[PDB]
């Protein structure tokens, strides 16, 4: 069925599972016309697909060309997204397929359903987990390959680094979470923490600095000050 | 004018026939139902009066046959027979009508509502869904379970109507998936009525037929069927215009004979609501929406 935190080491046993976002497929700006009217501009979005065990995140850049021409966009992009995770688990060898999809939002449950009826025995399944996915374009280098697109493409990453050398997937999964929440919630104050000390640097083949266990742990509680400060500017509190 | 004698009444019984109903004391003296219209089919139905549990009935064309009713007091229901003896049928009939033992199949007139509830259902093709080869007659109860039930058990008990999935391969063609889920002209004009049911005469007879044993036996399956059918025409965008307009027709006569009471556990809300308010057809049943929003508005 759906996914909470009753079941939630269910995400880090040995049946392969991903994570399909569609927050940032469909992108725009809005703006006004010459004659006063409101008119939006895509720019280039992508599909979050990741699975949480390993790390591995398959990121399929939504070149802004694959709206052209075409009407009702938002309910595209979902139809968009559940064609492409379809071609994804195609192209992967039988053994490497998930047996799960957790999709972010439920918009996206029928979509993929029927884009993957060829795969009765792969569960397409909701999450009752509030996941802060959408901040993945405040990760500079992804943001960067997103925008420099000129057609469609598929780039790989592994978005914990070598965090697995150290760390269980459920800890390398905790700290993402409270990043990303973190971006989500104050991107500039995030980056800040994250870059303050220009000692530490990010390797080119990695995302996130390369802390060590003691500076992570420091690093963890000012994102949850950075949470929770936000929180009480919200509301008042 | 047929006849479907009863060679008894032992147990106290809700007889119905079509859209008509009587009730029968236990012992009394009844022998059988006269007047019955010849070119249609029709239905003769049960529910005992000390166990509602269990409608069941027979769906019968007397041109195909000379049929009659008898208890059978071991399996404890009341039984359709042919009676192949056509003399002796003839004689039986003269006799209880002589005496004045049989209830008149009470039609008006002016009223259509038989004709218009059956129009496309031919007893050839409800043989087909409920399969009982050695009779010309097919038993119905509230029980039975469709095909498409037992796929999510008995099959030789079962109801063979044509299964119909949103959300499967028959459904959506490799390729078009949002084209064929979002507008379902393909799997109703081709896979459908091209494929399966030919004509839409023959999906029409079908979807009356659901409606009808849902109605008449409370069979959930069938009423699940019933909206299916439903469905799947309005959710297309590409519908011929006759069927458009005879669909409306068969729909209102449906729901102006349903009972009121029954309204609760006949409808889906939400496949009503969809249908008349959200989809490609939501404005081409025009007699349909009037009386359901006079009659049900709270369903809506
Ligand atoms: C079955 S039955 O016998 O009640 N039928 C019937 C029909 C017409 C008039 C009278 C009767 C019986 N009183």
């Amino acid at each position: 069925g759906a996914m909470n935190s009753s079941n939630y080491a269910e995400l880090f046993n040995n049946d392969i599972k991903l994570f399909v976002d569609d927050t940032n497929v469909y992108r725009v700006t809005v703006h006004k016309t010459f004659e006063g009217n409101v008119a939006t501009k895509a720019i280039n979005g992508c599909i979050f697909t990741l699975n949480p065990k390993t790390g591995h995140l398959f990121l399929k850049i939504i070149h802004t060309s694959v709206w052209a021409g075409q009407k009702r966009l938002s309910q595209l992009a979902k139809w968009k997204t559940a064609e492409e995770v379809s071609a994804l688990v195609r192209s992967l060898p039988k053994e490497e397929q998930p047996k799960q999809i957790i999709v972010t939002r439920k918009a996206m449950l029928d979509p993929l359903e029927v884009h993957m009826l060829d795969f009765p025995n792969i569960a397409i399944r909701p999450t009752e987990l509030r996941l802060p996915f959408s901040a993945a374009m405040s990760i500079d280098k992804l943001s960067d390959v997103v925008m420099k697109a000129t057609e469609p493409q598929m780039v790989l990453f592994n978005i914990y680094d070598d965090w697995l050398d150290r760390i269980s997937s459920y800890t390398a999964f905790s700290r993402l979470t409270l990043l990303l929440r973190a971006l989500k919630t104050n991107e500039e104050s995030a980056k800040m923490i994250l870059l303050s000390d220009p000692t530490i640097t990010i390797k080119s083949y990695h995302l996130w600095p390369s802390f060590t266990d003691e500076q992570w742990i420091t690093i963890e509680s000012q994102m949850r000050d950075l949470i929770l400060t936000e929180y009480g500017r919200k509301y008042n509190v | 004018m047929n006849t479907v004698p009863f060679t008894s009444a032992p147990i106290e019984v809700t007889i119905g026939i079509d859209q008509y109903s009587f009730n029968v004391k236990e012992n009394q003296p009844f022998h059988g139902i006269k007047d019955i219209p010849i070119g249609h089919v029709h239905v003769i139905h049960f529910q005992h009066a000390d166990n509602s549990s269990m409608r069941y009935g027979y769906w019968f064309d007397c041109r195909m046959g000379n049929f009659y009713i008898q208890y059978d007091p071991k399996d404890g229901l009341y039984k359709m027979m042919e009676e192949r003896d056509g003399a002796k049928f003839e004689n039986i009939v003269h006799n209880f009508k002589e005496r004045q033992m049989m209830v008149s199949y009470p039609k008006i007139d002016e009223d259509d509502t038989w004709y218009n509830l059956t129009e496309f259902v031919q007893m050839d093709k409800i043989r087909k869904i409920v399969r009982k080869d050695e009779n010309q007659f097919s038993y119905v109860d509230s029980s039975m379970t469709t095909v498409q039930e037992n796929e999510l058990s008995d099959p030789a008990h079962s109801l063979n109507y044509t299964v119909i999935n949103f959300k499967s391969r028959e459904a959506i063609r490799p390729g078009h998936e949002m084209e064929d889920f979002l507008d379902k002209s393909y799997y109703l004009n081709t896979v459908m009525l091209q494929g399966i049911f030919k004509n839409s005469s023959n999906y029409f007879g079908e979807l009356q037929f659901a409606f009808l044993n849902a109605m008449f036996f409370g069979n959930y399956g069938s009423s699940l069927q019933w909206h299916a059918m439903i469905e799947l025409i309005c959710s297309s965008a590409t519908v011929p215009k006759h069927m458009l307009d005879k669909l409306d027709e068969i729909l209102y006569y449906q729901i102006k004979t349903l009972p009121e009471q029954y309204s609760d556990i006949l409808l889906n809300e939400r496949v009503w609501n969809i249908c008349l308010y959200s989809s490609f057809q939501k404005n081409s049943l025009h007699n349909t929406e009037k009386i359901m929003e006079n009659k049900y508005p709270e369903l809506l």
